[PDB]
């Protein structure tokens, strides 16, 4: 009742309650998924209900010709970190004349987000990120939390009721490393189709898709261009 | 105001690799004070550098580049620097420092060997940067570049030995018709294996013209 | 208080912003809709005495000849972002010699919402957020557009929005009376009848302010006599 | 000194549905030659192109600034930048360093938003204007009169006002650059041309005199 | 205690800075990260638990290369530990830039401990929650092992057992001869230790990390090859039963 | 350079030339020296073009912001004062400027002259450039508040042409403007090679 | 320096410091204003007899310039500060622009001041 | 000024003159140009005296403070690098031309030079000052590998003397110092102790 107001006091059990409270926010928005294959990486977002309290939201952003992101919490902090990443990449390209890798960018993100978790009157960024890119070392998918602890993942989902998507993903894993673009996209869609409340099936006006790889500069797909990808889907059992 | 200076530097690229050459002398004005110092370094396994002009600023850049490479070789991510990035960093450093009227009196020559592709750069005190299959600083631009150009205009595919011998020849000519030189020069190479440096060398010389 | 300002609750939501959004519902009602040939904006004025000439009560302003705005909530904190909007528009016209879109304006204006903190925060900065809801509107390269804002930096495009105290009745009665091929006349008539429905006074000919933006003409704020011909019905 | 003279000339021409930007490919300093391969034309978009001459170190760091600003505009506004906006931005970029300026003469070429041709000339401080033809550089004085005569029909009598084409302008610029090499020393060793039209961009290279 | 535990600038009646006990209580909930030093180098045996196996093999790395000749093994929060790694890297780079030779270990330990202890006095900061260990080897001097707690103490050891199993693991290092055997025939002891100490019902699975420094690596701190990790794991699995 | 301006019964008249040199080399011969600041005010270029353009584009920005904030159009005196005060901060650094602000307000017509040194003065007849002395002499014989628009046009043309016939750094074309109570309008862009025939030349 | 976020929100917006300030204004020598076709009048009531007082020192009404005036009904020191700053601004304006001020101008200035002090830190 | 430093197997030897000048007038004729920095490390000042004294004092302070912590005798490279940085960060305001010499338990006797620029080179022997130009040829024709202690002592003495006859900005007393593992030994030469060379006469 007294350790739950500042980001500095430790609890007798070795926990900081405020960072838990922040993480509780990322698990309030709509779900998002990200995955990768031998030579391609995919991100998918699930704009909800499209007319009421969520009329038209954007959950995918362009960071650079080989890096994109998808957000899962607050939006102002998201734009802040996005601008941060853009400036860092532009500085690398201006200095060395070469694209910045992904792991180093994630390191910088963690270093920046860890500071406010120590000093007074501050609060940590209440946004969870799912990052995708392709460097000389192949494709890469990363996960970032409010607490400055980043993970590398083969396939990860973040948002409301994403546990079912976690189960599904862990189910059909070995099928990866061999499927092409359309196959990976259909996999991701069939995966995030589980979060829904057994109703309000997918449409062409709710899904957003971003795709990257060895021959793509992180292309985006608007509402109208998903239709060619939406076909091939069976009815929910 | 530079006090202890260095003279010309040479660089030429053969097939699959590059070679560089530089003497050993920290001349103070018109005095041969230091005679066993090296003006060539080794950044990493696929990049090497050479400097002219003041020798202290060269040491400063040497220290900074070494620390940069060390900071890179700690994390472990499969990435690394390539001669292009070193070249760009150097050019930007020189430009930014000159825009404040506190330049670095040096003239840099960069070699390298990336995946199947070579490199050979040029950097000046003002930020002038370009590439070419051959180049030279100081008086080497008047007495050495012409020979190299005349040799490439008829054969733009050179082997290791050809480059080595041509380098020795131009160094001999510099020693003949230059006043701030010395007969102790190193000759460095970079192949697909790595970087290698040959010890102190000396050239052959003839003076029979003195009998007329 | 004993809870700071930059704090989270056990639900993932900040406190001060959840508290300021509870104020917007104490302001006047505003409405904004779009059509294939123009956008309409309307606002109500809650006068308090036969005195206080309403000519001074100004809630619809001009960000530029092709962009307007309407506010609700705390009118005081509202006249801090309008100058920023005008500044940015003119700075853009100066550097690039063209007109600023609507999305860029709204993004620049909303980037200033969550800048606040009891600590240093670059002194001369904000100690708390703005309590205001903004509705923009204008024409640009791609037809007429419309946006919306909230005191958390979460703007969203829309086509027919209504804010204020009774923002539910003016939405449940706005979902069914809209089609993608409506004109300006019927648009304004629907807006005015629903305002009548939600107004507290007898809907005098000067208890409201209105404006329109279409490609041909620029930002044009109606007069008192024009507001007569339309109210005859 | 903080400046150097590297030499270099540039030429640009406009038309009804195309634009042309031609330049040399040589870099010198003093009485000697640094290299014979250093072009000046640079592509920014699929419909606009730029040309720079003067001090190299100043012409090499401005291009990066423009590229970055283009990327940032594209990221912020969700659309690419036209030609006039590019020029209005470059004016301010140059005027920022007014008491410590650059020493580069720029020329922009491309297509107007309508589909027509546009060329903009600049000066090292940031004063620009739209034109039909310009030859900023070391050899401007030799080229401007010939272009005046053969594209404006000045000091001519009973001469029609026929329009210009693509092949005609190409041949004209080629002959011009061929002519200006026998009298200027900072010009030669190559020739480059970039054409921009309603179907994108084309590049061409041509041999010249060595000296 | 009413309010004597809300700040790092308050002594309790008996004399105690509770906020530091409360911090170190965090490392008692992490995995075990023992390390030893026999005659020619150091050896760490960190163990990283398996959670949400969707991750890759090599995420949440807990072994940093602080410098060309020293290595770190952490235990506790990873973010604070990464920050401290950056701190140590900066310290060791500045030392070399100013003097001109590889920093020793005693000075590094002392400096980083001063930095860690700076946070145990004021109320405007939070004590760290990580307790790590540094290891190095040189030719002039020998093998050097250390350890730091969130309070700022630096002592030199022959063997440490940071982690939740601080007890029941140090004992397994006593019977060993941590001063005679060479740096090649101890990987097996460390591995069987961290294997038999692990509980198989309270935790699903884990993965084993290692490191190396000494005369074999010429002072350089590098990972342990896999060809020997195979036989190490075989030895452990055969020795457990 | 060569610019002139004078006000009378039917408003203000402005005129300039269309030449731009760099030493002895004529760089441009189609320049536009009558800056169109707005549909209500006007400017003039002399000295350094970059400055005369930048510091008046900024003035346009500020006048627009003023109109937006205060719901009333700005005057001429306030414009000149703003420009002078914004330019006085750079005294002794290398700025070169000479300009005329022309317009119409509730106080009637308006013509002001400004430069970088700091002096700001009204007037009824102004000429600027390296050929203003040759223009003053002929404008002074023919000026009268009670003139007709056609005669004033002819007078401005004649003055500019006679100034061009003597000054080497002045010539090209003659672009004449005219400001009225409801804005301004462009009149003509005559060429000197054709006036020499119409006139006694 | 000082920064503690004196003014903050509440469960219903309800900035309490402003409510308290206007509750203070709920006292403080009621004033009155009127506007006619030819004349503008404005008065104020004196709370005390205070025979020993020198009236010219305790005046509530004041002047910002030859064209403008003002009254107030709260605290006196804050009012003095506001009046002084408004005088400064009304004199600076006439310097840049060659004409006097209007009433809307100075009123907007005064109100923006109060808003800024309502939103800032330590104030 | 004229300073010289030589290296032998188990230690080193230093040598300097004893004159200071402010034009054509001699302000001092005994000055000491050998400044200890630690128990077994020395220095040799040249150029301006103020700057040399300040730099040497600051280096001594830093080195003592750095050695009292590590609990180990310092090295010569450390002091040389400190000098390098201090004279390179202010190369537009200083005129020092310094030499360093000493002993340490890891490596034997060590010598380094640090001219006005801010460089750092180690060499088998070193010299500095204005009167050195007049002996650049004598140290070259006499040096030989395998020299003992007394040999280095008399060598330094002779070179100093030969530089103090032709130069007007140097002369007086010859100060010497021998450094080794056991300890330090100072020495001073004057009058009939200094060497002499017969003057040429026709």
């Amino acid at each position: 009742n007294q350790y739950d107001n500042d980001v500095t006091v430790w609890s007798p059990q070795g926990r900081i309650h405020q960072i838990e409270y922040a993480m509780e926010a990322v698990k309030q928005g709509s779900a998002t998924v990200g995955l990768k294959s031998k030579t391609h990486a995919v991100l998918v977002a699930l704009k909800r209900a499209q007319s009421e309290l969520a009329a038209h939201q954007k959950k995918i952003l362009h960071v650079d010709n080989h890096i994109g992101i998808s957000i899962a919490g607050l939006t102002a902090d998201a734009r802040l970190l996005c601008n941060f990443m853009r400036q860092e990449c532009l500085d690398s390209r201006f200095v060395f004349d070469r694209p910045l890798p992904v792991s180093r960018l994630v390191s910088l993100i963690g270093s920046k987000t860890q500071i406010p978790t120590q000093r007074y009157g501050r609060r940590p960024y209440g946004v969870g990120l799912l990052i995708a890119g392709y460097d000389d070392m192949g494709p890469h998918i990363f996960q970032t939390c409010p607490s400055a602890n980043y993970f590398d993942c083969r396939a990860m989902s973040i948002g409301a009721r994403s546990q079912s998507a976690r189960t599904y993903l862990e189910r059909h894993m070995s099928e990866f490393m061999e499927c092409n673009l359309n196959e990976l996209v259909k996999h991701g869609l069939r995966a995030l189709r589980e979060t829904l409340p057994a109703e309000q099936d997918l449409t062409t006006k709710n899904v957003s898709i971003g795709i990257v790889g060895k021959d793509l500069e992180f292309t985006i797909y608007d509402d109208d261009d998903v239709s060619p990808f939406l076909e091939g889907l069976e009815e929910r059992p | 105001n530079p006090m202890v200076t260095g003279t010309s530097v040479l660089g030429v690229k053969f097939e699959g690799g590059v070679v560089i050459a530089a003497d050993m002398l920290g001349s103070y004005g018109s005095l041969a004070r230091f005679r066993n110092i090296s003006r060539i370094m080794r950044v990493n396994n696929s990049t090497m550098l050479g400097a002219s002009g003041d020798y202290a600023d060269f040491q400063y850049l040497k220290q900074v580049l070494g620390q940069m490479v060390i900071d890179e070789e700690l994390l472990g991510d499969g990435h690394s620097y390539s001669p292009r990035a070193i070249h760009s960093w150097l050019t930007r450093a020189m430009y930014s420092r000159r825009s404040k009227m506190n330049p670095l009196w040096n003239t840099m020559v960069i070699g390298g060997y990336a995946d199947g592709e070579s490199f050979l750069g040029y950097v000046d005190m003002l930020g002038v940067a370009y590439e070419a299959p051959s180049l030279a600083t100081g008086y080497g631009a008047y007495l050495a570049q012409p020979l190299l150009r005349e040799v490439l205009e008829k054969q733009p595919v050179l082997s290791q030995t050809e480059a080595r011998d041509l380098v020795e020849r131009c160094m001999r000519v510099l020693y003949y018709r230059d006043a701030r030189s010395y007969n102790r020069f190193q000759t460095a190479t970079v192949t697909e294996k790595g970087v290698e440096i040959e010890g102190p060398l000396s050239t052959e010389t003839n003076w029979d013209i003195a009998h007329m | 208080y004993d809870r700071g300002v930059n704090t989270f609750s056990p639900e993932g939501r900040l406190f001060q912003v959840e508290y300021d959004i509870e104020a917007i519902k104490l302001g006047s009602t505003a409405i904004g809709i779009q059509t294939s040939e123009g956008v309409c904006l309307a606002v109500e004025k809650r006068i308090t005495s036969p005195l206080m000439e309403p000519s001074s009560i100004e809630k619809i302003v001009e960000i530029d000849a092709h962009i307007g705005c309407a506010m609700s909530g705390l009118i005081a904190d509202a006249k801090t972002l309008i100058d920023k909007a005008r500044v940015e528009t003119q700075n853009h016209w100066f550097t690039y010699n063209e007109t600023m879109t609507v999305e860029s304006v709204t993004q620049a204006v909303s980037n200033l919402a969550l800048q606040f903190g009891e600590e240093d925060a670059d002194p001369g900065a904000m100690s708390r957020p703005f309590g205001v809801a903004l509705l923009f509107g204008g024409v640009d390269e791609k037809g007429p557009q419309l946006f919306h804002m909230d005191p958390s930096g979460t703007f969203v495009q829309c086509d027919a929005r209504a804010i204020g105290s009774a923002s539910e009745g003016a939405q449940s009665s706005l979902q069914e009376l809209y089609h993608k091929s409506m004109t300006l006349k019927e648009a304004i008539k629907s807006s005015l009848i629903i305002l009548k429905q939600v107004m507290e006074e007898k809907l005098n000919a000067t208890n409201i302010e209105l404006a329109t933006v279409q490609p041909g003409q620029n930002f044009h704020m109606f007069t008192k006599e024009e507001l007569e011909e339309v109210i005859k019905d | 000194s903080p400046y150097v003279f590297n030499g270099g000339t540039i030429l640009a021409i406009a038309g009804e549905d195309f634009a042309i930007v031609a330049s040399d490919t040589r870099l010198s300093e003093g009485f000697s030659i640094h290299t014979r391969d250093s072009p000046k034309c640079y592509k920014l978009t699929d419909k606009t192109v730029i040309g720079c001459s003067g001090f190299h170190g100043d012409c090499l760091t401005l291009t990066k600034i423009i590229e970055a600003r283009l990327k940032m505009y594209k990221h912020s506004n969700n659309k690419a930048m036209t030609t006039g906006a590019i020029a209005a931005m470059l004016s301010t970029i140059l005027y920022s360093r007014r008491f410590f300026p650059y020493y580069v003469y720029n020329i922009i070429g491309g297509l107007d938003e309508e589909g027509k041709g546009a060329v903009y000339s600049f000066d090292p401080v940031g004063s620009y204007q739209r034109d039909s033809f310009k030859a900023g550089g070391s050899a401007s004085a030799m080229l401007q009169p010939l272009l005046d005569n053969q594209v404006g029909f000045k000091n001519m009598q009973n001469v029609e006002h026929v329009p210009l084409s693509l092949d005609r302008a190409m041949r004209l610029v080629k002959d011009v650059f061929i002519s200006a090499a026998e009298r200027d020393v900072y010009t030669g060793d190559a020739l480059r041309i970039c054409i921009v039209t309603k179907e994108g961009i084309r590049e061409e290279t041509v041999s010249l005199r060595k000296d | 205690g009413t309010g004597y535990d809300l700040s790092a600038s308050t002594f309790s009646p008996d004399g105690r800075v509770f906020q530091v006990e409360y911090a170190m209580k965090a490392v008692e909930n992490s995995s075990t990260a023992i390390g030893i030093r026999c005659k020619d180098g150091v050896v760490f045996g960190v163990e990283k638990l398996v959670l949400s196996k969707l991750y890759e093999e090599g995420s949440n790395k807990r072994l940093f290369n602080v410098d060309r000749h020293v290595g770190m093994a952490v235990a506790g929060l990873l973010a604070d530990a990464r920050s401290l790694a950056d701190i140590a890297r900066e310290e060791a780079s500045n030392f070399r830039s100013n003097f001109g030779y590889n920093i020793p270990l005693k000075h590094l330990a002392d400096r980083v401990a001063m930095y860690v202890h700076a946070y145990t006095l004021y109320s405007a900061v939070r004590p760290f929650g990580c307790s790590f260990m540094l290891g190095s080897y040189s030719v002039n001097d020998g093998a050097q092992l250390y350890m730091i707690d969130p309070s700022g103490v630096s002592y030199g050891y022959w063997g440490c057992a940071i982690g939740k199993a601080r007890q029941a693991a140090k004992t397994e290092i006593e019977k060993l001869q941590m001063k005679e055997m060479t740096c090649r025939d101890i990987v097996k002891e460390v591995a069987k230790i961290i294997y038999i100490v692990h509980d198989e019902v309270k935790d699903k699975a884990f993965e084993l990390e290692l490191s190396w420094v000494g005369e074999l690596t010429n002072g350089r701190h590098e990972i342990v090859p896999k060809d020997i990790r195979e036989e190490a794991e075989k030895y452990a699995k055969e020795s457990l039963k | 350079t060569t610019t002139l301006a004078f006000k009378f019964r039917h408003g203000v008249i402005v005129a300039a030339d269309s030449r731009a040199t760099a030493g002895a080399y004529i760089a441009s011969q189609t320049v536009k020296k009558v800056i169109e600041i707005n549909p209500y005010l006007l400017g003039t270029m002399a000295g350094g073009a970059a400055d005369c353009s930048f510091w008046e584009r900024l003035l346009a920005r500020q006048c627009r912001i003023y109109e937006l904030r205060n719901k009333e159009r700005i005057s001429v005196a306030a414009a000149s004062k703003l420009l002078a005060n914004m330019v006085y901060q750079y005294k002794g650094m290398g700025l070169s400027m000479g300009t005329m602000i022309c317009g119409w307000d509730k106080r009637g017509p308006g013509l002001y002259y400004v430069d970088s040194e700091g002096n700001r003065i009204s007037g009824a007849t102004f000429s600027v450039g390296s050929g203003s002395v040759y223009a003053y002499g002929v404008m002074d014989r023919g000026y009268s508040y009670d003139l007709e628009v056609e005669q004033a046009y002819d007078l401005a043309r004649r003055a500019i042409y006679q100034a061009t016939y003597r000054d080497a750094y002045s010539g090209g074309a003659v672009n004449l403007y005219h400001v009225r109570e409801d804005g301004w309008i462009r009149v003509s862009s005559d060429n000197v090679a054709d006036l020499h025939e119409k006139y006694s030349g | 320096s000082y920064d503690r976020a004196i003014t903050v929100f509440s469960p219903d917006g309800h900035l309490f410091q402003v409510e308290y300030a206007q509750e203070a204004v709920k006292k403080g020598s009621t004033a009155v204003g009127v506007r006619g076709r030819d004349i503008v009048v404005l008065g104020v009531e004196k709370k005390s007899v205070a025979k020993l007082q020198d009236e010219r020192t305790v005046r509530k009404i004041c002047a910002l310039d030859d064209n403008v005036c003002m009254a107030f009904a709260g605290l006196t020191a804050d009012a003095r500060i506001v009046i002084n700053r408004a005088r400064v601004e009304c004199q600076s304006h006439r310097l840049t622009v060659e004409d006097p001020v209007t009433v809307e101008y100075i009123t907007r200035y005064i109100a923006s001041l109060k808003q800024r002090y309502t939103q800032s830190n330590g104030r | 000024t004229t300073i010289m430093a030589v290296q032998f197997d188990g230690g080193v030897v230093l040598g300097a003159d004893s004159r200071t000048t402010t034009g054509s007038y001699i302000a001092n004729r005994v000055t000491d140009k050998l400044t200890p920095i630690h128990d077994r490390i020395f220095c040799c000042r040249s150029g301006s005296a103020a700057d040399t004294q300040a730099v040497a004092d600051a280096v001594t302070y830093q080195l003592g403070f750095h050695s009292i912590e590590l609990n180990e005798p310092p090295l010569v490279h450390t002091a040389a690098s400190l000098f390098k940085e201090m004279c390179y960060r202010y190369r537009e305001d200083l005129m020092a031309g310094i030499i360093i010499a000493g002993w340490d338990p890891q490596e034997g006797g060590q010598v380094y030079s640090v001219p006005m620029g801010g460089m750092m080179v180690r060499q088998s022997f070193a010299i500095g000052g204005s009167g050195s130009s007049y002996i650049y040829g004598y140290v070259d024709a006499t040096y030989r590998e395998g020299m003992t202690k007394e040999e280095c002592l008399q060598f330094t003495a002779n070179a100093l003397a030969l530089a103090m006859e032709r130069d007007g900005s140097s002369g007086g007393v010859i100060r010497l110092a021998a450094i080794a593992e056991s300890g330090v030994e100072r020495q001073v030469l004057l009058g009939d102790q200094i060497p002499k060379f017969a003057v040429a006469t026709l």
